[PDB]
């Protein structure tokens, strides 16, 4: 049977419509799952008493996490976690941190999919504002290179882009 | 401004922010200079050739490597001249994603998602794991265990290989458990793949590193699924 | 209880101005789940519509707590965001509206996350019930 | 002009060109008309419902079929009305695909094609396998086996699951042994798939039938490759 | 590991670049496979001596095959397979007749690889000399249609194309 | 024993009108596999081209026993491809010689597929020795 072969990891990662490969199914078991290893961090920092290294003190150690992981604390000092709040965090670094909604971030032209068998790999200089930008890439503005990501372009901009073997 | 300082390779070391440092995990090791360009952020351009003990040949493996490229070049990133060159392209790079609301967003959880403290043998007792610090030499001779988030670094022997490290623990699965850990990236400003269109373009570096913040993030927050958690995909056939 | 409920609807012939406002409420837009650290940093009101047969698509919105906006790059000459300095409405003003326009609007509002992530994702944690705008001849 | 005669599926049957016919592996079968649109290629406007026993049902299966798209109607292809649009669709690329060299050229291929005669116990003697040959019925009851390589006819239950078919033999691998053998094809004039762009597109029909005829030109030579003969490409990952 | 899995056969019969991943190896062993399936054909005519069926004279079915299969022909009527004769017919057969080679023929927008995952199907209707024609496909010469192959996008043909579901 | 010798290799002044053959020898252009029923729907004798440092390109081929052509899109304009009734010889001539010709030309012949798809594929089973052109100022 031909097709493909595709990680989850690395499909969430990219994001696009790679992302739709993965069924409502086993995105409510990864949810989940994860949801219960957080349960398990506030459960054992409910209960630390005492703390090594010399860092801090078992308060401060304790907010440090308790704003990492978003959790809620009550009247008690003893921390949870918040459903909704979850799933914000969850959807944030697995939805909205992709590869794609980058690239609709900085205008560029890139591929559809994680996966590429290209052969094609070239060597660069970004350091020099010539050549790329903070805000522009290679595709610098008020320039032949501005449109058309002519930037981007390997043969208009054969300059920027020694091909290897 | 995401990284305020502007490093160049060859400054003095100070032990805060431009020093030498070794990684517990590694053993024995010479120590390599680093630069922190944001808080819990790091940066060592030198080759990979310590985070894994089967590295530091940057020469081709015996056979074959099972990828459609692959370069090599063992004196790439060799030149302090180099070196700099390369600290110099993160650098602009972490500012071009920072650049954006997106980045911005992205760059915060990462600083913000330090490594749980779980390296306890008991229960009631918060302590550091070793994998999680590296050890910053000072003007002295002293060190000071430092606790860090990211770390980029040079590529190994397959100068093209980008990847997203991390020392793992004994028993636990620290990127899984919801623990995280200090994630290490081979990654390279120097060079970049094309694809084709319509055109045969190239793809902007800036993309390539976000990929590997993104599973980064995944990784400190201890949210990543194993990367050889598969399925497939039919074809419509015909 | 957050809520959303969007007004102006009705009809209106092709040129006619055309109000929209929605009422948030149930939102502290102090900087979402981060926190009062970043009760500037965070934050969006805007505005989504769908056109009968087509997809929701965005138009534009405004920051919580300060003057950022965001609009569609098909839109900033066409329409325009505001929201009331108690932070409690969002208003999408128009005037000239075409026919193209004709379709149902709804409002979002997310805690944290700015205006334009809220826009070019898109995304966005309450939607409004919607109101829908029909043009004619 | 590849297609000389212009058929129109309501025509009369003479028994040569235009007839109804049986197919010998099949066993118990209603007749079905058929139509030669060239030597040793004829033409089933109907559904497929035999070639394969497990076929007759336009019906969605039991649970769901493991592909990307499927679609299911049985009133497709079932009025003389349909069939007769059906028949000049499939003529009409015939003639587009003709309309080429290289068409002209896989034409010729196919037609010189015939399956091989090694149907015989005896190694001294030709015979004809069955499963290479229909039974044309004659406007007076007989019936004339008649020796062809081609059949398009149209889809099963699955309307857009385009495929070349083949009736094997009992112990050799007709297609893939040098041998060959009568090609038939599940095909539809009447649907086509679309395909995304910088820009939303449709494959243009006639490329689809050459694939399938391309398939076919395989097949009637006996080089096919075993359908279940994959390999596997990775990706450079990062 | 992350990647695609796909069929010799089907990676042959769409060409293209597609072809390429099939290692020089793996050519030569289908060839020289095919080459003796050939030869034993050669073989089992040079034996053949009566014929059944009624068809017609082993005279006849023989020269059918001689042809089929490019056989050379000697002073005895030996038939034997000829090297080139094979890899020209076997190279026309698997190289040359691709659906790739065919959509450069046929100058329209197509796949560029046998794989797709695509739940776009459409009901169309080509008899109609207005909406596609044996010459120019849907992309109708002198009509808008004409270049960019219009006639081909769903969108601006529009009324060629209903889309299902 | 096929064979191919091409000539008229040198150089030129752009402007300068070039003429190049190929001798062919060791084809019968009698409709190849086939049979003689395909001597005239068959055979193709043409020329390609590789600039240094560039793809081998295709320019132009006839037909061995018909009148039957075919050019590269990018060259009927600027080349004109012959054969000798004879069919045993080819030629490639080209007046105004652009820089943009500088190449090595090769002269091929299949002896069974017709001058477009030898174009097209491109295909061919015999190649020539190949011949040098070079333009200047
Ligand atoms: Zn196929
Ligand atoms: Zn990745």
């Amino acid at each position: 049977m031909s097709g493909l072969e595709v990680s989850f990891e690395e499909l969430r990662t990219f994001g696009g419509h790679d992302a739709k490969f993965i069924d409502s199914l086993q995105e409510n078991e990864f949810r989940l799952y994860y949801y219960n290893k957080f349960k398990d961090i506030a459960s054992t920092l409910n209960k630390a008493k005492s703390i090594v290294g010399t860092t801090a003190s078992l308060q401060y150690m304790k907010n440090v996490f308790k704003e990492k992981y978003l959790l809620s604390e009550d009247t008690s000092g003893k921390f949870s976690v918040d459903k909704l709040k979850f799933d914000k965090l969850y959807k944030m670094l697995t939805e909205i941190y992709t590869e794609d909604n980058f690239v609709k971030f900085f205008k560029v032209l890139n591929r559809k999919t994680y996966l590429n068998f290209d052969k094609a790999v070239f060597k660069i200089n970004i350091v020099p504002k010539v050549n790329y930008t903070i805000y522009d890439g290679f595709n610098l503005r008020n320039t032949n290179l501005a449109a058309n990501f002519n930037g981007q372009n390997t043969e208009i901009n054969n300059m920027n882009f020694t091909k290897l073997k | 401004q995401f990284v305020n300082k502007q490093f160049n390779y060859k400054d003095p070391v100070n032990g805060v922010d431009i020093a030498y440092i070794k990684i517990p995990n590694v053993g024995q090791m010479q120590p390599v200079k680093a630069f922190k360009i944001h808080n819990k952020i790091w940066v060592i351009p030198e080759r990979d050739t310590f985070t894994n003990p089967e590295e530091g040949d940057l020469n081709p493996p015996p056979e074959a490597k099972q990828v459609p490229v692959s370069y090599y070049d063992s004196t790439y990133l060799s030149t302090d001249n180099e070196k700099d060159n390369y600290l110099k392209g993160v650098t602009k790079l972490f500012e071009r994603i920072y650049s954006t609301d997106l980045g911005r967003m992205l760059l915060t959880s990462i600083v913000r998602g330090i490594p749980f403290w779980g390296g306890s043998t008991i229960d009631t007792e918060l302590k550091v794991i070793d994998t999680n610090c590296i050890n910053v030499i000072q003007p002295d001779g002293s060190y000071r265990s430092e606790e860090l988030n990211l770390v980029i670094i040079g590529p190994s022997a397959d100068i093209i290989q980008f990847e997203c490290k991390s020392f793992g623990h004994e028993v636990l699965n620290l990127t899984r458990n919801g623990y995280g850990s200090t994630q290490y990236i081979r990654f390279s400003p120097d060079f970049t793949f094309g694809f084709e269109e319509s055109g045969k373009f190239a793809t902007d570096p800036a993309v390539t590193l976000a990929h590997e913040l993104i599973h980064a993030g995944h990784r400190l927050y201890g949210i990543a699924i194993n990367p050889n958690r598969v399925f497939k995909v039919n074809t419509n056939a015909y | 209880a957050v809520q959303l409920v969007d007004s102006g609807g009705g009809t209106l012939q092709a040129g006619k101005s055309l109000r929209l406002s929605c009422a948030i409420s149930g939102l502290a837009f102090d900087g979402g789940a981060m926190g009062s650290e970043h009760r500037l940093t965070a934050g969006a009101m805007g505005w989504f519509r769908q056109a009968p047969g087509k997809d929701r698509e965005f138009v534009a919105a405004i920051s919580p707590r300060t003057d950022e906006t965001y609009y569609a790059e098909s839109l900033e000459g066409r329409f325009s965001v505001s929201r009331d300095a108690a932070a409690t409405m969002v208003f999408l003003q128009a005037d000239n509206v075409r026919l193209d326009d004709t379709a149902s609007y709804y409002c979002a509002a997310d805690e944290d996350v700015t205006p334009r992530v809220m826009g070019v994702i898109p995304h966005a944690d309450h939607w409004g019930q919607g109101t829908l705008v029909t043009v004619s001849s």
